[PDB]
């Protein structure tokens, strides 16, 4: 898929802004953004971690504006 | 008022399966975690497993875990245990108890019980008992022997002696039946004079048995 010219005017440009929150457990109604507290299994073979134990990735798909040839074009993050 | 009703304990055979119940009302239950504490008979509480508000996160002592099962129905305001591969040593009262607070730093206290649950893990099948006199204040009294499960009953005369009767709580024998004792004390002039008749009951094996009792 070859890439061609970038639209210009005042109508070719967007922002999104949003915030992630943290995905660490929340093992009670209280403990939004702490995990529950480790438990080191006695070997290998048994190490079993609970959900509220383990941390994830946080993951936002954010629509855009529709164009339909155009596709947005991500350029600067802060 | 916080309460916690428990429901579903038994005998089971060793290997066999059972499924404790507990139901909850005067709290939020989705709100805590909840745990099963037991107590074998004349021995001291062990916590067995915790349970997270959700119903998704489940925790084991090392003396029960791949055997015990605890689950939960918010929906029903219900706390279950599932016993597996079931041991003789598994024999105690269960009890279920909400988590106090602590549950998510590993910190677990009980602050409201429920009445606990017996459940007893026994090959040996249900068996009325042999009654023997133990025959003479002076004292008379039964010897009930080889009976199962728990309990008995045991009057004398007919519920017409009362006054310094004892009937003491039962053993378990090597032969996995209970031995049971009743005595009382009795003036010795009275010996010749009155009868002597312990009424032992066990419902379990559908037995009456009244034994008379003299020198």
């Amino acid at each position: 898929v070859e890439v061609l010219e970038v639209k210009t005017g005042v109508d070719s440009i967007t922002e999104v802004e949003c915030f992630l929150t943290p995905e660490m457990g929340d093992p009670d109604e209280h403990l939004r953004g702490f995990s529950k507290s480790i438990s080191i299994s006695d070997t290998f073979e048994s190490d079993s971690p609970n959900r509220d134990m383990l941390p994830c990735y946080s993951v936002a798909r954010i629509p855009l504006p529709n164009l339909n040839i155009l596709m947005w074009e991500a350029v600067t993050l802060k | 008022e916080v309460q916690l009703v428990e429901s579903g304990g038994g005998v089971v055979q060793p290997g066999r399966s059972l499924r404790l119940s507990c139901a909850a009302s005067g709290f939020t239950f989705s709100s805590s975690a909840m745990h099963w504490v037991r107590q074998a008979p004349g021995k001291g509480l062990e916590w067995v497993a915790v349970i997270s508000y959700d119903g998704n996160n489940q925790l084991y002592a090392d003396s029960v875990k791949g055997r015990l099962t605890i689950s939960r129905d918010n929906s029903k305001n219900a706390l279950y245990l599932q016993l597996n591969s079931l041991r003789t040593e598994d024999t105690a009262v269960y009890f279920c108890a909400r988590d106090g607070g602590g549950y998510s730093f590993g910190t677990y206290f009980f602050d409201f019980w429920g009445q606990g649950t017996l459940v007893t893990v026994s090959s040996a099948s249900t068996k009325g008992p042999s009654v023997f006199p133990l025959a003479p204040t002076a004292a008379l009294g039964c010897l009930v022997k080889d009976y199962f499960p728990e309990p008995v009953t045991v009057s004398w005369n007919s519920g017409a002696l009362t006054s310094g009767v004892h009937t003491f709580p039962a053993v378990l024998q090597s032969s996995g039946l209970y031995s049971l004792s009743s005595v009382v004390t009795v003036p010795s002039s009275s010996l010749g004079t009155q009868t002597y008749i312990c009424n032992v009951n066990h419902k379990p094996s559908n037995t009456k048995v009244d034994k008379k009792v003299e020198p």
